[PDB]
């Protein structure tokens, strides 16, 4: 009594950090995929959604 | 002017601090969009923690996606009957284009 | 004069095979739409001015 | 009267073993920026390791 919200989203278990996957913001978030080429990464990427 | 920006690119600080200056001042309602970014609704009972500011939000880069997060603020009770008013409170400068 | 022979020279000489050096591809994502517009895919860490 | 551009979904044919996916790929690589090739194989190469 007393929520003030209940939202829904992807499992942050089945996806554990252990497949990539990553959704402590909300999205799907993968690290080793779509990587940069001849550069680093972004300390942040959509690219990374 | 609903004034959109569309590439955030170029635009340098003094254009960017003249158009937040532009809309606080004089009413424009200037608009991001290659900025895309993930929202999180957190409730009253707290407050923001990770606070954004219009200074960086022109000078942040572009495939990056920054995380805002608005606030629902529908579960917080009155104010009291007996209590010292306000003056002058606060709104806020920036909203979501979506749900 | 003799200034003229000599660059005329290195360029007779000169020789010079090129190899690809560094290769950047962004993400277009990353780039702004122009220099997008510009950029066809990799390009080399080192760019000129033009 | 401008046209419209929609996505066709091939259920025109009618089939079993032709036909797979559905248009859900389609809307998936409309996300994802174009690549090259060695960032086909390193995105690739992630999903390997």
């Amino acid at each position: 009594y007393g929520a003030a919200v209940v939202n829904i989203d992807l499992n942050r278990d089945f996806f554990d950090t252990a497949t990539g996957i990553d959704l402590t913001k909300g999205i799907p978030l993968v690290q080793d995929l779509l990587v940069p080429i001849g550069v680093t990464a972004g300390a942040e990427q959509s690219a990374e959604y | 002017v609903h004034m959109t920006i569309n590439e955030r690119a170029g635009m340098s600080k003094l254009v960017a601090d003249n158009i937040i200056a532009s809309v606080i001042k004089s009413n424009w309602v200037v608009d991001i969009h290659d900025i895309e970014y993930t929202a999180e609704v957190m409730t009253p009972s707290e407050g923001y923690t990770q606070h954004v500011d219009a200074e960086s939000i022109m000078t942040a880069p572009k495939g990056k996606l920054f995380h805002l997060q608005f606030m629902d603020g529908l579960l917080r009770p009155e104010p009291s009957a007996f209590d010292p008013p306000a003056s002058g409170e606060d709104m806020r400068l920036i909203y979501p284009l979506q749900p | 004069v003799s200034g003229l022979l000599m660059v005329l020279f290195k360029v007779m000489t000169d020789n010079r095979l090129v190899i690809v050096g560094e290769t950047t591809t962004p993400m277009s994502n990353t780039l702004s739409t122009v220099v997008n517009n510009v950029l066809r895919t990799t390009y080399h860490n080192n760019v000129g001015v033009n | 009267r401008y046209h419209e551009s929609v996505l066709e979904i091939a259920d025109i044919f009618d089939q079993a073993d032709f036909i797979q996916t559905s248009d859900a790929v389609r809307q998936l690589r409309a996300l994802m920026p174009t690549l090259s090739t060695s960032q086909i194989r390193h995105a690739i190469e992630r999903i390997a390791q």
